[PDB]
């Protein structure tokens, strides 16, 4: 039987502070015992001073990074390069994933 | 599927289909609405050039669409019965999903939306109907009137007749019917729409059907011996 | 949920209903009423899973009230449980079946007779003088099949009905916190508040 | 009267005057040609400089079917990319079943029923464009013409546009002095030469020369377009011929 | 594309007259004569085979046709409507009927469901009426012989015996003369043969005219043995030899 | 006066976009002929190749349907090959579904049922073409069966189609008047194909080269066309005699 | 005249009216200029307001970070068009991680045209458009008319009273196709190109919208006192 | 006849030309927009005096920062309010704020030229829409069927739209208060009203940042109109 | 392309009438006459076929009268193929109600049921309306014994007595004249056929140009009997009211 999901590995973390933000991770790549990658970028610049994580399944996790950095082009065209607030990015991601509620993205997202 | 714009604009701004459905209403025997302190009559002429009928069974004029809301019309009959049909759907439907009866604005607002639909939808005609509806919120002894017509434009009324010879009972009720002082019984009520439809309608015997609607759902309709008694009390006044 | 009474005597149809709803660990309600009214002379009570009876017996009340409204008319006793059996069939052949059993309880005032039906979920419909759902029948028909008489009055057929309530209460490992019971006759529909 | 408003409407001649109105527009387009030569075709075609302005060899005007069909199309520019866009369906969809690529017979019925289906029916319009079309397949080379009305055969050599009567008569000259055959560097000269000789019903604007070809010899039977040393060579072979 | 001609193209005209439909039965008046003739122990129906030219082969062109085993058609008007008729009466006597109750149509409902189609073409979309009037003849357990015309505009009525097409004004007159409720099947192939002589101008032989008849049950032509309650098909087409040899007793 | 433009009835009776269609037929300009022999069925049909600059080898109004069927075709190019692309289609689909090849006056039949479609149906023009399919078939031996844009089909002995058709079908009859039988009495197929072509000439009071006829023969189990020198052959032995 | 009441129909001498008065709505709109040099591509655009106390049309919609457009014509239209256009390069970004060609851009905005002049029930689109960009083989400019015809130039115009501004592009053409590396300049002389085709009023603060694009510029809309410095 | 989607040979669309006629017989309405909020007036126009007025609703709430008043045929901005209404509460249910004023005005013209043979005509009614937003401030736009919105700092719509844009011309400036925009709606639809002016037949709205959009009491306008009268007494 | 040919069949006229309702109403006065009369102890249907023929075979024909079910007929004036149509669907509705109830259909219930379907070619689909008018002769038990009428606008209304098809103006004042409340059906039996006899179009009134019906309680005890008159029964009743 065919199995749509897997397990990339890989730790992120993120913490905030007075006037700044940090989003870490890991570079290594794995699958089961073995490593795909050593350097393989997990954390990335989405634009509007927003950096974003999904760790899990990469695939997925590509798959939504993507699809966000996506919804931040077409919120510019759409409202006059109006600059994305966290809190609208964070609602925002919210529907990305619910609208895969029954078949959903394997990844623990950070922004 | 037939996509036809039947409705459309003119080089002087006028939809013909929806004026030319208004016209349907002026043909339709007249109706109409008057609202006291304390209930709402809604009277309809009957032709008489129809004898021979079964009043039992013949579709009345005046239609209830919940248990404490009326609607009746002018204009082509067997519209009307679509736009009841879907207003009494939609009565259901709102008690089933807010827990509340309809509002008598709410169920106009749905009806002269539908209306107003068949004003720009394709392969349609509009509504030959302009309609009445009157009744009480549920918990409210306020009296509605509200008032429907082919382009989908509603309003509220004090009083309001439609259908022909409409121009002349209105200004009957503009001139008898004092907002600072509305009919403040049953009686008065109903015999100010008596006397709005005796300008126009020919004899009083079979012609002139009422109905009152009281607050709580109390809607009745009066019989032929009750208006006679009303029609012969108006003209004894009158010779004087 | 759970139980689910009712019957016919000489001039009115008596439906007893239980007041607990049990969500797994706690009973969250005992003052629970598992009915709706179809008619002012047609009473319907409802047992199954949780969230489609009430589902089910809001909708056949809003077609009934809609037949009501359009034809100025209500409708036999009769003509109501053929309405509501079909539309149990239609649903057990359905993506999800409505996993309901109901008794429609109703006074005919043309023919001036109380009438019961008892309808399961499968759409299987029988015209009794007492009826059950559940496990209920199994602690109560040997009582009713003793007792029972046509020419029952009212007060005769309450006190039958607390006689099986009583053993129900006795026999059941369930606690369904006693029963709301309602009458139906030719004056309409009437609940008894102290039982 | 009133036949002529509609199209698929026979005419009591029996005549379909929506499609005759398309010619029109074929017939008010740029002067296009096709040759058929030994082991191969050649395509040019002629493209009006209607101001200083437009970007030398930029507006390409030739289109590639697959890689071995070339297509090109005198009239309304758009209808001829439409069309160039359902036969580069027809023949994916051709491809993707039976492996071989289209032959020219095959793909030229292809263009030919869904031109003709658009003389069916009053709620389309005829294509205004003749399309020159053709290539090399496993039985030599092809070369087609094909008109709003949706009918086609096969050519020696071909022309439309505004031109096409001096083009045909050059064409024609070719057919007779060479019984034999031409070859495909010599087609391509003879082609740009053919496109100068037809500019003379152009004469006001000038022009830039635009030629193709797909041969077995020259290109490895794939569609090509004639670029730098080899043009230049036959625009000077052109300008010696009209002086 | 898409048929974007979703309106009607039958419409009252002021005066109340359905245009196209009169204008269908004009087409089946200018038809060739067609007629049948209801006896007590069958039902006659025939026309004459008007050949376009004489290398046609017009044995290929059936003009009375086998809708059922037990009843045929023929017709007056537009020969292609007919034969799509044909093709549509024969396969809704299946699927409307036999693939139900496992049995064949009585007459009467197989012209209910053939003027139904014809109706049809009458007020749906982007279509004109069938430019045929059709005769059915049957037979039936329950309902005995009876023959049906059918119009252009789906309406149908039961006849003793009628005409249609070309000659029908003059052919109803001398069938009004000679039928009477006594008659035998060979009695009415014979009034059939007068009546339609009349009609035709040129030749008049066995292979001219087009003749099939409704009758006895015929074992011969079923195909196979062994089933008592199957007796064969009571719509048989006669030879142009058979048609010949009651000529030389007309 | 839109009962002219789409297939609706006019106060006559009559379907006007059929007649008309019955006129682009001719507009080829281009006549054929159609008999049976014993063994074979032969069509033939005038070639005119107007412009030097065509490749006279892709110039045909000539189709082979299936493996037995041909069909020739009388009108414009477009229709004829959208006639013949159909008329292929469900000649193959037939022997998917039924497990046996489709015979000729079947699928004569079932091109006229989409005709008469086009002729009560408005939104479909008819075909501007007449179809005339020929085989041997297996069951009915020689067949020619003619279709036109009335929906209207029949089986022939022999049968002419175009401008010139009256001219070609009185000389047939007579020839058929004279031998009282309804096909050409003869073996070979070559010598069918002989009549055809001599008969025609007769009748067209024109004589032909190789370029100027385009022949089919069907054959029990296969239909063919011939090549110019086959043709060739055909009328050198008419001459020799 | 009988032959313009639809799409569908060509008149007798092979015409299709309905695309010609599509192409008439262009001409009464406002003019737009497009030029560029090898390094640089730019828009110009005269803004249209329809009183003293309305503000002016926008005229530049931005498609991509390397491609954009200005308008003439039915604005409604050049946004269904500009919408269009946002998403093609949006696909070629996340199918092909490839910037869209504005050649390919050009040969999609023609196919889309085209399916509105031979249909029945539609109309055809009424705005003209001006696509510059920066891809792989440089600056490029294009114009479209929604006949479906799309020409790759050095400069145009289009709009009312764009002739003026297009005899002045087809003068200076030798100089300003070599103002490579100084954007000032390039954009200098599309404002002195767009100068000749007014007339009554002159560019103001308000009036005024320019656009770039070039090798190392993100297509950018300037607006408001950023086009001061050059009125 | 001819085609709903057509064009004119002067290039502009027969049906969304003929709908700009039917705005022009509907009732008046007046937008004036300021640095302290943007005023809305209509002019109710009750074709009888039994109709009762507070019933005409020409003026209406997109949002808690969007109001909307219209002119023409107005049973057909009913679905344009359903879409405008539907369109600000999605927006902030997809991210948790508020719509621009300018895009949610977008999205209404986005339907205008949606019919053909979608809806089988244009619209017959046009649309003041303001509103505020904290990039773009206080603003006023006009929205027509033809699918063209443009903001303006005051505009009539309606009968009386060019005797009333004039008089807007001469009268707006960039330091206006709110209560000098009140008295300057009142006073002009005063101006082009057939009827004489009170609190029953025009009706007055605003949008502020603090209180969001408000419909004004007919006592509350009362105030206004004999605070206009005395003004006007004055000299 | 297609609008070009487009009728329009569903707009109003610039006085408010639905054109092609008003002409589908001028081809149903062509039509054969039919009458309906209702009594205290039932309802009587009779109508006039339209210029029959000698050969036409009566006994099996029917073009007026039809059976919708066990409680309810109708007589037909219009289109035949339009109204077996109508018909059809009827039958259908009928049943689709004695499923769902277990009860049978309320005569009005069905009478709106087709109505609406006549209206809903009145205001969309760009369909010709049904060219049929239907007499309803029914009883439930609910109003007893119920005479309806319905035409090609889908509007419908009750009556004591009515006519529809050809020479209504004149049979409806005929009808308005001898008819009272306290009539029974053997009068009105008599009345109906008096009034077509007077309003025919044809020089006599025989049975072969008749189709008769009557819905009586007279069913042995509680229940209604429908009866649809043969030929010969047609002759007799002729012969009993002193007409032939
Ligand atoms: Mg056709």
């Amino acid at each position: 039987q065919f199995n749509p999901y897997g397990d990339n590995g890989g730790t992120i973390l993120g913490i905030a502070g007075e006037d700044f933000a940090v989003l870490a991770g890991d570079t290594r790549n794995i699958t089961d015992y073995s490593i795909n990658s050593r350097y393989e970028p997990k954390v990335f610049d989405c634009g509007d001073n927003i950096v974003m994580s999904a760790n899990g399944f990469a695939a997925d996790g590509d798959a939504l990074v993507k699809r966000f950095k996506n919804s931040v082009k077409w919120y510019h065209f759409d409202h006059n390069d109006k600059k994305l607030s966290i809190n609208s990015a964070a609602r925002n991601i919210q529907h990305l994933l619910y609208g895969k509620r029954f078949f959903p993205y394997y990844v623990h997202t950070i922004i | 599927g037939y996509d036809r714009a039947l409705s459309i604009f003119s080089p002087d701004g006028h939809i013909f289909q929806v004026e030319y459905a208004l016209e349907a209403v002026k043909r339709g025997t007249c109706a109409v609405g008057v609202k006291g302190k304390n209930c709402v009559v809604l009277g309809c002429e009957r032709r008489s050039t129809l004898k021979l009928q079964d009043t039992r069974i013949t579709p009345s004029k005046v239609s209830k669409i919940d248990s404490h809301v009326v609607l009746s019309f002018s204009g082509l009959n067997a519209d009307s019965r679509i736009l009841i049909e879907k207003a009494r759907v939609e009565a259901q439907s709102h008690r089933l999903t807010l827990e509340d009866p309809v509002t008598v604005e709410y169920l106009t607002r749905y009806v002269a939306g539908v209306q107003q639909r068949y004003t720009q939808s394709g392969g349609v005609r509009p509504f030959g109907v302009s309609t009445l509806i009157a009744g009480f919120d549920p918990r409210d002894d306020e009296p509605k009137l509200y008032q429907t017509e082919p382009s989908g434009i509603y309003s509220s009324w004090s009083a309001q007749t439609i259908g022909r010879n409409s121009k002349t009972v209105r200004e009957f009720l503009e001139k008898n019917y004092d907002r600072k002082e509305p009919p403040a019984t049953v009686e008065e009520c109903v015999k100010l729409t008596v006397r709005s439809l005796l300008e126009v309608v020919q004899t009083g015997a079979k012609n002139i059907e009422i109905t009152v609607v009281k607050p709580d759902s109390d809607i009745v309709a009066l019989s032929s011996e009750e208006i006679n008694q009303y029609v012969t009390q108006i003209e004894q006044e009158k010779q004087e | 949920m759970d139980i689910i009474l009712g019957i016919r005597v000489q001039d009115s149809v008596i439906l007893a209903s239980s007041k607990a709803v049990t969500r797994g660990i706690s009973v969250l309600k005992d003052s629970d009423d598992k009915t709706r009214q179809l008619s002012p002379h047609t009473l319907m009570s409802f047992a199954g899973e949780a969230g489609d009876t009430v589902q089910f017996a809001e909708y056949i009340q809003a077609n009934i009230q809609l037949y009501s409204i359009r034809e100025d008319y209500e409708l036999s006793p009769q003509a109501v449980s053929s309405f509501v059996r079909q539309e149990l069939a239609k649903s057990i052949r359905s993506r999800r079946p409505y996993q309901v059993n109901v008794l429609i309880g109703g006074y005919d005032k043309k023919k001036n007779k109380p009438e019961l039906y008892q309808i399961d979920y499968l759409g299987t419909k029988v015209e009794l003088p007492y009826g059950a759902h559940g496990y209920s029948g199994f602690y109560t028909f040997s009582l009713l099949d003793h007792h029972y008489r046509p020419d029952m009055t009212t007060e005769e057929g309450l006190d039958l009905l607390k006689l099986c309530v009583q053993e129900l209460e006795k026999r059941m490992p369930m606690d369904f916190k006693g029963v709301i019971v309602k009458i139906v006759d030719k004056d309409g529909i009437r609940q008894v508040d102290d039982f | 009267t009133g036949y002529d408003l509609s199209n698929s409407v026979f005419s009591p001649d029996g005549r379909n005057f929506q499609v005759e109105y398309a010619v029109k527009a074929v017939e008010n387009g740029t002067t296009s040609i096709g040759i058929k030569c030994n082991d191969g075709v050649v395509f040019a075609v002629e493209k009006l400089i209607t101001s200083k302005l437009l970007v030398p060899q930029k507006n390409v005007k030739i289109q590639v079917v697959d890689r071995h069909i070339g297509c090109v199309y005198s009239g309304l520019i758009p209808d001829g990319r439409h069309l160039v866009n359902r036969g580069r369906e027809e023949a994916a969809s051709f491809k993707k079943l039976y492996k071989t690529p289209i032959p020219i017979p095959a793909f030229a019925d292809r263009l030919g029923q869904y031109v003709q289906a658009h003389t069916l029916y009053n709620s389309v319009r005829p294509f205004g464009v003749s399309t020159i079309f053709g290539g090399v397949d496993k039985n030599g080379a092809h070369l087609y013409m094909l008109e709003p009305s949706g009918s086609y055969w096969g050519y020696k050599g071909a022309a439309t546009g505004k031109g096409r009567q001096s083009a045909k008569a050059e064409l024609e000259k070719l057919v007779d002095h060479h019984p034999e055959g031409l070859s495909a560097r010599e087609a391509v000269k003879q082609a740009a030469k053919i496109i100068y000789l037809a500019h003379e019903d152009n004469k006001e604007k000038d022009f830039e020369l635009e030629i193709s070809w797909c041969s077995l010899s020259e290109t490895n039977g794939l569609h090509k377009f004639v670029k730098g040393d080899l043009l230049q060579e036959a625009i000077d072979f052109a300008q010696k011929e009209i002086n | 594309m898409t048929d974007r001609y979703s309106f009607s193209l039958t419409t009252f005209s002021p005066s109340g007259k359905l245009g196209q439909i009169d204008y269908a039965l004009t087409a089946v008046k200018q038809g060739v004569t067609s007629l049948g003739i209801k006896a007590t122990n069958g039902v006659v129906i025939a026309t004459e085979k008007k050949s376009s030219s004489p290398l046609a082969m017009s044995e290929t062109l059936s003009k009375v046709s086998l809708l059922t085993p037990d009843i045929g058609a023929v017709y007056s008007g537009m020969g292609p409507d007919y034969r799509v008729l044909v093709d549509k009466s024969r396969k809704v006597a299946h699927t409307s009927y036999k693939r139900i109750y496992g049995e064949y149509p009585p007459t009467k409902l197989l012209v209910s469901e053939v003027a139904k189609i014809m109706q049809e073409a009458t007020q749906s979309g982007g279509v004109r009426p069938f430019g045929v009037s059709l005769l059915i003849a049957g037979h039936d357990e329950f309902n005995g012989f009876s023959l049906y015309q059918v119009d252009p505009s789906g309406s149908y009525f039961p006849w003793k015996a009628t005409a249609i097409g070309k000659g029908s004004v003059a052919a109803k007159t001398f069938l009004e003369k000679r039928w009477n409720d006594e008659l035998e099947l060979e009695d009415a192939i014979h009034i059939a043969l007068l009546t339609l002589k009349e009609s035709v101008e040129g030749e008049f032989n066995g292979d001219t005219i087009e003749l099939a008849i409704i009758g006895d049950e015929n074992p011969d032509l079923l195909g196979y043995t062994g089933i008592p309650t199957d007796k064969g098909p009571r719509f048989r087409k006669l030879t142009s030899q058979e048609i010949n040899d009651r000529l030389e007793a007309l | 006066g839109y009962d002219r433009h789409i297939t609706i009835f006019s106060p006559e009776g009559r379907l006007y976009q059929v007649e008309y269609a019955f006129k682009a037929t001719n507009q080829t300009n281009i006549n054929s002929l159609a008999v049976r022999g014993k063994d074979c069925t032969v069509v033939i049909s005038q070639k005119k190749v107007p412009d030097k600059l065509l490749d006279p080898t892709t110039v045909s109004y000539i189709f082979c349907i299936s493996r037995t069927i041909g069909m020739v075709v009388n009108g414009p190019i477009p229709d004829a090959r959208n006639a013949a692309l159909r008329a292929k289609a469900e000649a193959a689909e037939f022997r998917y579904k039924y497990g046996y090849d489709m015979p000729c006056d079947v699928l004569a039949k079932r091109m006229a049922n989409l005709s008469q479609i086009y002729t009560q149906r408005a939104y479909m023009r008819p075909l501007g073409v007449i179809l005339t399919f020929v085989s041997v078939d297996e069951e009915l031996g020689p067949s020619i069966y003619k279709t036109d844009p009335a929906g209207y089909y029949v089986g022939y002995k022999a049968t002419a189609t175009g401008p010139k058709q009256q001219e070609i079908t009185t000389n047939l009859e007579n020839h058929f008047k004279k031998s009282k039988i309804d096909h050409i009495n003869e073996e070979s197929w070559e010598k069918v194909v002989e009549f055809a072509i001599t008969h025609m000439i007769d009748a067209l009071g024109t004589e032909f080269s190789k370029n100027d006829l385009e022949v089919g023969v069907a054959t029990k189990d296969k239909f063919f066309t011939l090549s110019a020198e086959n043709i060739e052959e055909r009328l050198v032995a008419i001459a020799e005699q | 005249n009988n032959y313009d009441g639809d799409t569908v129909t060509f008149s007798p001498t092979g015409r299709l009216f309905q695309v010609e008065y599509a192409l008439e709505a262009i001409k009464q709109g406002s003019v737009t200029v497009g030029l560029r040099s090898n390094t640089h591509a730019v828009l110009v655009a005269l803004k249209r307001n329809a009183d003293e106390l309305s503000s002016y049309q926008k005229k530049i919609i931005k498609c991509d970070e390397h491609m954009g457009l200005s308008l003439a014509g039915l604005a409604p239209d050049a946004r269904v068009l500009s919408n269009y256009l946002r998403q093609q390069c949006n696909y070629s970004s996340l199918v092909f991680n490839r910037k869209l060609a504005v050649e390919r851009a050009g040969h999609l905005l023609c196919d889309k045209a085209q399916k509105n002049t031979q249909s029945y029930g539609g109309r055809p689109y009424g705005v003209g458009l001006l696509i510059i960009g920066y891809d792989k083989s440089g600056a490029h400019l294009l114009e479209f008319q929604p006949s479906g015809n799309v020409t790759e130039l050095y400069g145009t115009a289009i709009g009312a009273r764009s002739q003026g501004a297009k005899t002045y592009l087809e003068r200076t053409l030798d100089t300003f196709i070599k103002i490579d590396g100084n954007p000032d300049e390039l954009i200098k002389a599309g404002v002195e190109a767009i100068s000749q085709s007014l007339r009554d009023e002159s560019l103001t603060v308000d009036n005024l919208s320019i656009a770039i694009v070039g090798k190392d510029t993100p297509f950018t809309i300037y607006d408001g006192e950023a086009v001061a410095k050059y009125i | 006849d001819r085609g709903v989607s057509t064009f004119s040979p002067e290039g502009r669309l027969f049906q969304v030309e003929y709908s700009l006629e039917a705005i022009k017989l509907g009732s008046t309405a007046i937008g004036i927009a300021t640095k302290e909020g943007v005023v809305l007036g209509v002019e109710k126009r009750a074709t009888s005096p039994l109709l009762e007025s507070d019933s005409i609703e020409k003026i209406v709430e997109i949002d808690r920062h969007i109001g909307c008043a219209m002119s023409g045929l107005t049973a057909d901005a009913r679905s344009m309010i359903e879409h405008a209404r539907t369109a600000a509460v999605t927006h902030n249910l997809y991210y948790d704020e508020d719509i621009n004023v300018e895009s949610l005005t977008q999205s209404v013209c986005d339907l205008a030229l949606r019919f053909g043979e979608l809806m089988s005509r244009p619209f017959g009614v046009a649309l003041l829409i303001a509103g505020h937003d904290a990039d773009d401030g206080y603003q006023l736009f006009h929205a027509e069927p033809s699918g063209t919105f443009y903001r303006y700092n005051a505009k009539a719509i309606g009968s009386g739209s060019e005797g009333a844009q004039a008089e807007l011309l001469n009268e707006w400036h960039s330091s206006l208060t709110l209560k000098e925009a009140e008295l300057l709606v009142l006073k002009i639809l005063k101006q082009v009203m057939e009827e004489k002016l009170d609190e029953n037949n025009a009706q007055l709205s605003c949008i502020t940042k603090q209180d969001g959009f408000k419909i004004y009491d007919n006592e509350k306008t009362a105030e206004l109109i004999k605070e206009l009268k005395e003004k006007e007494a004055a000299e | 392309g297609s609008r070009r040919y487009d009728s329009r069949t569903t707009i109003f006229s610039p006085e408010g009438r639905l054109y092609q309702v008003e002409y589908a109403l001028e081809s149903i006065s062509h039509a054969g006459t039919a009458i309906g009369i209702m009594a205290s102890d039932g309802i009587v249907l009779a109508a006039e076929r339209k210029v029959t023929s000698t050969l036409l075979e009566q006994d099996t024909s029917t073009e007026k009268l039809y059976k919708l079910n066990d409680k309810i007929a109708v007589a037909v004036a219009g289109l035949t193929a339009d109204a077996e149509i109508l018909i059809n669907t009827a039958r259908i509705h009928a049943q689709n109600y004695l499923k769902t109830y277990n009860e049978d259909i309320p005569v009005e219930i069905l009478v709106r049921r087709l109505s609406d379907i006549k209206q809903g070619y009145t205001q969309h689909g760009g369909l010709r309306p049904f060219g049929v008018s239907f007499i309803y002769a029914g009883y439930d038990d609910r109003y007893g014994y119920q005479l309806y009428t319905s035409n090609p606008s889908g509007n419908y209304t009750g009556w004591k007595a009515i006519s529809v098809g050809a020479n209504t103006s004149a049979a409806q004042t005929l009808l308005q004249m001898d008819y009272k409340d306290d009539m029974k059906v053997d009068d009105a039996i008599e009345l109906a056929l008096k009034t077509l006899s007077k309003t025919t179009d044809s020089s006599a009134l025989t049975y072969d140009r008749l189709e008769f019906a009557t819905i009586r309680k007279g069913a042995n005890d509680g229940e209604v009997y429908q009866k649809i008159f043969k030929p010969q029964e047609i002759k007799d009743i002729l012969v009993k009211t002193g007409i032939t």
